[PDB]
């Protein structure tokens, strides 16, 4: 009856097959599992690549799945995701910086980027207010190539955050990545500009913590789960089942993920 | 028969000269309005750089 939408973005067939087996064995057939390329709700996306239709890329440190090394840490990493076009077409992150060099008009692209950053900033400040932090950390790659996208990102993110009344501290990519992996307790809320380097940092943090499921906020309004490994995907499925209104099944999947990461399907 | 013909004959040379000068003026104006247009086209280097960004290199 119900439907779970599986999106594949750069994920090996083994992970997708494992996810399908896990849901089928745990759900028992009550909820069907259909595959697609875009969704707004009841969706799990497998693979490092960002799907189409997501504007925010928040990720946290769930208490249950905290690794012993990172016990007690509490930091929220939100990556701003610009609208994604077809693979052949030039991405908005690339276009916003190259068209300016080429002299082409960049009005519509700026407007689209501004809307995406505003939504991401609103999500980030909401998380900061909920956690109670007073200052957030913006992350922008300091490469000369990305001298326009980051500038707009800083101009808009700081504007929205300052309007909300919180402080912003701008930093690069290498320093924040090292701090987040070594001393993450000194960062409460960190926003990341849309780059192919920030995406790797978000994946690295989501994996080093012990394997977690990232939350994507889409344009349509909602939350979709995202994973890249066996444990992360299993946690993503468990959260998705919990959202559908299945508590016991979600707990079993979470327990199986904690015990046997690479073979959860057989473990449960 | 006599007067008007004589005065027309007297007129002819000046009118001919002025009309020749007018034609030369028209030709000169035609020539002066010719300019070679040089158009600027987007350098392909930017296109190559954008291609690299799509390649994610």
């Amino acid at each position: 009856s119900k439907q779970l939408t599986f999106i594949s973005a750069g994920a090996t067939a083994a992970v997708l097959q494992s996810a399908s087996a896990i849901v089928s064995k745990v759900a028992g057939g009550r909820v069907q599992t259909k595959t697609a390329k875009e969704a707004g709700r009841h969706a799990v996306v497998v693979g490092p690549e960002t799907p189409i239709g997501v504007h925010t890329a928040v990720t946290e440190v769930p208490k249950s799945a905290q690794d012993p090394l990172f016990s007690g840490v509490s930091t929220v990493v939100v990556r701003a995701v610009l609208p994604r076009a077809a693979p052949d077409s030039v991405q908005l992150r690339d276009a916003l910086d190259v068209y300016a060099s080429a002299g082409i008009d960049t009005k519509e692209e700026v407007r689209s980027a501004t809307e995406a950053f505003k939504k991401s900033a609103e999500v980030a400040v909401g998380k900061a207010k909920a956690k109670g932090v007073k200052r957030i950390v913006l992350v922008v790659k300091q490469a000369s190539k990305h001298n326009c996208i980051n500038e707009l990102f800083k101009k808009i993110s700081t504007e929205t955050i300052e309007s909300a009344g919180l402080t912003t501290e701008v930093v690069g990519t290498a320093a924040v990545a090292n701090q987040l992996i070594v001393n993450p307790e000194s960062l409460g809320v960190v926003l990341l500009n849309d780059v192919a380097a920030t995406e790797q940092i978000e994946l690295a943090f989501a994996g080093v913590v012990g394997g977690v499921s990232r939350v994507y906020h889409t344009v349509e309004g909602g939350k979709i789960s995202a994973g890249h490994s066996f444990k992360s995907v299993a946690l993503a499925v468990a959260q998705e089942l919990r959202e559908l209104g299945l508590s016991s099944e979600a707990d079993k999947v979470e327990a199986a993920a904690s015990k046997n990461p690479r073979a959860v399907v057989s473990a449960l | 028969d006599i007067m008007v013909p004589s005065f027309v004959y007297n007129k002819l040379p000046v009118i001919h000269f002025l009309q020749e000068k007018r034609a030369e003026q028209k030709l000169r104006r035609v020539l002066d309005e010719t300019y070679t247009e040089w158009t600027e086209e987007l350098d392909q280097a930017h296109v190559t750089d954008a291609i690299t960004r799509s390649l994610n290199i």
